[PDB]
């Protein structure tokens, strides 16, 4: 069977987060269910496993008392509930399966995986984006060809998709990756390269979408008149 | 850290430790006046630190108090057939206590699980971590908790305000291997007290000589453990006390 | 990993003398006025012995296999710590238990396992601008390892990482052995001012750990550090430097050596037997003063090197079954 | 954690490579099985032997897995284009209570050759001047690969401060490109003459500057 897990999901440095395991078909109230992490930088840990049948905990000796899964025996799906988060929780989790056997060893293999819910914590939360325009100059514009775009600022969180023209331009464009900065926020770009004869016929506008904080800002873009 | 810890593991998956490139003494295990049950078969339980062997394999895991008498090799039983089957040729060494206050607190503690149903045996020395449905008739089920399909795994029933024959007894079995190569871990001789100046008798591990043993004035160099003489005779050996 | 080097010039290997050079403690038992020799091997007096440079200016950069015999001589009057260590094998190629017994600045490191032996392993020493100090940043000893069952770690030592051109300060000399299998490590540093023509000291070596790996070793090579500074454009292909160094490998011979002993129990002094007829006369007669008279040491026999077996005028076959 | 791997480990498109699993003598020394999967950055990580012993569905048969004593090997036979990923050792650790993976290995080849970049250097606008702050933005495009070191300068000192660089991601024409940040204020940012970000591509050294006024 197949897994699917939640998208991407922020919360605060002290807070519950609340993510979940679904299960397409069936073969998930028979065999045990585990969670596995994994952070760029350092290797795989094992939080513990939950077997839904008996409903019986079993985690690991170095992580303490502070994370719970349940499991649910109606719609067959499984929760997870981690309070009190730190710097370091920037990872994803994966809902696996174990399938136990016999032989000398019996060691326990993850033959199915899930999909992965991103859950990242750090400072400056969710605020209002601000998106300033961006205009070529005499100087910058010597052949038949000028760049211009809209540079995003101060917006949180992740993911931040930018469009030209509701998708009218598709030849031309470039999507800038995010990076942190020293108070944990991300900046991004995009330009495009357009003639210069193009520049007082046809305006150029940028359209950003956010569903996490549900905003949508349309600025004007005009040419500089200094230079 | 095998036997305190802050929890155990089950049956169907026990813990496994191997003593290699190590030494103790089977001493301080027999004068702890701590456990509750102590048996040894294969040797005697004064005399298994000359006599050493080549590993050690040691196996940590929880089971009631009326369960206690089924670790022996010649019965058949519920848990010592589907868990942990005793060969034959069993020369272990057995050590059980009561902690009841660790491994057991009020509401209920079903932590640890066991296995109850099983298609047929297994050989001794085999780990069953099977979690799949055991199947009594001859149709299946897709594992579902209906007729003819059972789960073999089941809860506990640990409980601190219990009696004697149904506490969580913490059961160790201390088991020696036999084969063509060299004692990873061995019992050690024992030291005894220091005498000197007094007509006795040592064996400082390269000879075995009869006479005194006087105060010194020389300091040897730290790389030496016997000394000669002018007449060619083993007269002064360091004390590795 | 490694690379490869390129074909330059180099300088030929000399030919020097050793003085007293080469006696170490032949057993683990304490000894004193006493006049006791024994069987072991040693390095004969005033014999013929290798000389290899490992100086700058020119680019002097020479680690042949040489093959390992029943106990070896190596002595080094090390300034600035440019050897960092010693391999062994018999073929290099993963097939044998090879040996890794290297001095790095945090902890000795002697593994005895079966590493991906190249053609030239040498330890690299960078020099950062921001930081005025010598890192060892190029750690190309092996390529990896699949299995292995000896680990052992020693006392950690501290080396120094920067290399002059200067004068030698300290001597040490290194002893590698093989009896039963197990591995014998003699070392001992002694204080010295001088570029070679090693004077005519007397300097015991004492045995620090003993390793039984229980294998035979027939072939070794020493190994050398390079530094690489802002003078060098960092290409380890025709510009490098190594400092200034001199080691010394001689071969021990089975011959037997008269020890003296003092009252506090240290060699003081060695005498040979198959070396000098006078030195063969003072261990024979278990005494290091000789008065007037007449000795006997050994005997005089002539080895036959040719045998004239031949029968004449004779000759038929066997018919077997 | 109790298990150590090698960071990286080379290897020819045609021969043999080898990997080793290290650990102790009581998680894969003591007779548990080992687990080897395989972490590509971009989907999640599935099954591709357990037990070293039998195969998977779904799984080719040049992997193989063996078991030494008290280490564990992973030997392949050609590398094809989808060998970008991170091998782990996986075992059950009795010390630990529960599965603990190993360090993992990095196996893929850079593909990297030198490209000429070509940089743009843009002023901030007249509306970001009233926001009480000042973004320098330093546009970098159209080079291979992608390891540009940025610095800054403001014609008499380095600036070591407000400094980012972003990372390259590929475009349509197999080409890189990324931008860089300098956090200022607008009270220090007409004081100063000019401005320009200086970098460096196998020594290529590009050099673009505005001036305010
Ligand atoms: C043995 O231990 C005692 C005390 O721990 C110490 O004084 C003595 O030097 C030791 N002997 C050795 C290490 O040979
Ligand atoms: C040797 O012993 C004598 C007296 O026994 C002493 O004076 C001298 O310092 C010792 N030599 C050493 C320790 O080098
Ligand atoms: C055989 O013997 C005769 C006399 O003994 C001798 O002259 C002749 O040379 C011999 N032939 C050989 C040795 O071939």
């Amino acid at each position: 069977v197949q897994l699917v897990e939640s998208g991407a999901e922020v919360k605060k440095p002290g807070s519950s987060v609340k993510v979940s395991c679904k299960a397409s078909g069936g073969t998930f109230s028979s065999y045990a269910i585990s969670w596995v992490r994994q952070a760029p930088g350092q290797g795989l840990e094992w939080m513990g496993g939950i077997i839904p049948i008996l409903g019986i905990a079993n985690y690991a000796q170095k992580f303490q008392g502070r994370v719970t899964i349940t499991a649910d025996k109606s719609t067959s799906t499984a929760y997870m509930e981690l309070s009190s988060l730190r710097s370091e929780d920037t990872a994803v989790y994966y809902c696996a399966r174990e399938n136990g056997y016999s032989g000398y060893g019996a060691a326990a293999n993850f033959d199915l995986w899930g999909r992965g819910t991103l859950v990242t914590v750090s400072s400056a939360s969710t605020k209002g984006p601000s998106v300033f325009p961006l205009a070529p100059s005499s100087k910058s514009t010597s052949g038949g060809t000028a760049a211009l775009g809209c540079l995003v600022k101060d917006y949180f969180p992740e993911p931040v998709t930018v469009s030209w023209n509701s998708g009218a331009l598709t030849s031309g464009v470039h999507t800038f990756p995010a990076v942190l900065q020293s108070s944990g926020l991300y900046s991004l770009s995009s330009v495009v390269t357009v003639p210069s004869s193009s520049l007082g016929t046809q305006t150029y506008i940028c359209n950003v979408n956010h569903k996490p904080s549900n905003t949508k800002v349309d600025k004007k873009v005009e040419p500089k008149s200094c230079d | 850290e095998v036997f305190n810890a802050t929890r155990f593991a089950s049956v169907y998956a026990w813990n496994r430790k191997r003593i290699s490139n190590c030494v103790a003494d089977y001493s301080v295990l027999y004068n702890s006046a701590s456990f509750s049950t102590f048996k040894c078969y294969g040797v005697s339980p004064t005399k298994l630190n000359d006599l050493c062997f080549t590993n050690v394999y040691a196996d940590s895991f929880v089971i009631r108090g009326d369960e206690v008498r089924q670790i022996a090799p010649g019965q058949t039983g519920k848990i010592a057939d589907y868990n942990y089957k005793l060969p034959d040729d069993f020369t272990g060494c057995v050590i059980a206590w009561n902690s009841n206050n660790l491994d057991s607190k009020v509401g209920g503690n079903y932590n640890y699980l066991y296995r109850l149903f099983r298609k047929s045996n297994l050989k001794p020395f085999e780990r069953d971590i099977s979690t799949e449905i055991y199947q009594a008739g001859s149709t299946p089920c897709n594992g579902v908790e209906g007729f003819n399909c059972y789960f073999p795994l089941q809860s506990y029933g640990f409980q601190p305000t219990n009696g004697v024959g149904y506490q969580p007894y913490r059961v160790v079995v201390l088991s020696f291997e036999l084969l063509h190569a060299p004692a990873t871990v061995c019992g050690p001789k024992k030291s005894t007290n220091l005498v000197k100046n007094k007509c006795v008798n040592f064996n400082f591990n390269g000879l075995t000589g009869t006479g005194v043993l006087t105060e010194s004035n020389k300091k040897f160099l730290p790389f030496q453990q016997f000394g000669r003489d002018i007449a060619d005779t083993t007269d002064a050996v360091r004390d590795p006390q | 990993q490694c690379v490869n080097l390129t074909t330059r010039t180099q300088l030929p290997p000399a030919y020097t003398n050793s003085f007293t050079r080469g006696v170490y403690y032949p057993d683990k038992v304490f000894r004193s006025s006493v006049l006791h020799s024994t069987q072991d091997l040693f390095l004969p007096f005033f014999s013929n012995v290798t000389w290899f440079h490992a100086i700058h200016v020119t680019k002097r950069f020479d680690n042949p296999v040489l093959p390992f015999n029943d106990g070896v001589y190596f002595a080094s009057t090390e300034k600035s710590n440019i050897i960092r260590g010693w391999i062994f094998g018999t073929t290099l190629d993963s097939k044998t238990q090879s040996l890794l017994i290297v001095n790095n600045a945090t902890n000795v490191v002697i593994k005895v396992c079966e590493f991906q032996f190249c053609n030239d392993p040498f330890l690299g020493v960078y020099y950062h601008k921001n930081n005025k100090s010598w890192m060892e940043s190029e750690f190309r000893v092996y390529s990896s390892a699949n299995n292995c069952t000896f680990e052992y770690v020693s006392q950690p030592f501290l080396m120094d990482l920067e290399g002059k051109q200067g004068n030698f300060k300290n001597l040490r000399e290194f002893v590698f052995k093989n009896i039963d299998g197990y591995f014998k490590i003699y070392s001992k540093h002694t204080p010295i001012n001088l570029v070679r023509d090693l004077p005519q000291g007397f300097s015991a070596l004492e045995p620090l750990v003993d390793l039984p790996i229980g294998i035979n070793i027939t072939r070794f090579q020493t190994l050398l550090a390079l530094h690489r500074s802002y003078l060098t454009p960092g290409d380890s292909s025709s510009g490098w430097t190594a400092g200034a160094a001199a080691y010394y490998v001689g071969y021990l011979q089975p011959r037997t050596f008269l020890l003296k002993y003092n009252e506090n129990g240290t060699i003081t002094d060695a005498v040979d037997c198959a070396l000098d007829p006078l030195s063969e006369t003072k261990c024979t007669l278990k005494s290091f003063t000789v008065e007037k008279g007449i000795y006997q040491t050994s005997n005089f026999r002539v080895q036959p090197t040719e045998s004239i077996v031949r029968f004449p005028n004779i000759t038929n076959l066997c018919p077997f079954g | 954690s109790v298990l150590t791997q090698p960071p990286s480990v080379s290897g020819a498109p045609g021969q043999r490579v080898t990997i080793s699993c290290t650990g102790s003598s009581s998680n894969i020394g003591a007779g548990y099985d080992v687990h080897w999967y395989q972490q590509l950055p971009g989907t999640a990580p599935k099954l591709l032997i357990y037990g070293n012993s039998n195969r998977p569905s779904g799984v080719p048969d040049r992997f193989s897995g063996s078991k030494s004593g008290t280490s564990a090997s992973l030997a392949i036979t050609g590398l094809q284009a989808e060998d970008e990923a991170d091998y782990y050792c996986q075992s059950y650790d009795s010390s630990l209570s529960g599965s603990v993976f190993g360090g993992g290995t990095k196996l893929t080849v850079l593909g990297q050759p030198k490209a000429a970049p070509s940089v743009t250097l843009f002023p901030p606008s007249s509306e970001e001047l009233q926001a009480n702050k000042a973004t320098l933005v330093c546009l970098i495009s159209d080079f291979y690969p992608g390891a540009v070191t940025v610095a800054w300068k403001a014609d008499s000192s380095p600036v070591k401060a407000g400094v980012e660089t972003t990372t390259p991601s590929k475009q349509s024409n197999n080409k890189y490109a990324a931008s860089s940040y300098l956090s200022l204020t607008p009270e220090q940012w007409k004081s100063h003459r000019s401005y320009s970000c200086q970098v460096t591509h196998e020594g290529s050294t590009v050099e673009k500057t505005v001036a305010p006024t």
